[PDB]
């Protein structure tokens, strides 16, 4: 089976609608990495 | 987590009040030499 294009952006739309960048962000701020030059 | 972030505004404030209270040490020990060149002055202004 194959994929053309408005089956493709569906496909992104219903994978961006599951992650969460919020958590990943704070993770990041973290103590372990928070000064880094 | 918010304690956390504010660390390095508030390590960089405590810093620069070091700095400025060295700062009136240094023109404490001026002071006082400066009220012991008026003294001086005083009784040399009497010698005239």
């Amino acid at each position: 089976f194959r994929l053309y294009w408005d089956d493709l952006k569906r496909k992104l739309s219903e994978k961006l609608d599951s992650t969460d960048f919020t958590s990943t962000i704070k993770l990041l701020n973290e103590n372990s990495y928070v000064p880094r030059e | 987590d918010s304690i956390s972030y504010s660390n390095f505004s508030v390590a960089e404030n405590f810093q620069k009040m070091k700095d400025y209270y060295k700062e009136i040490e240094k023109l404490k020990i001026k002071i006082l030499q400066l009220i012991e060149a008026i003294k001086k002055y005083q009784q040399h202004v009497e010698e005239l």
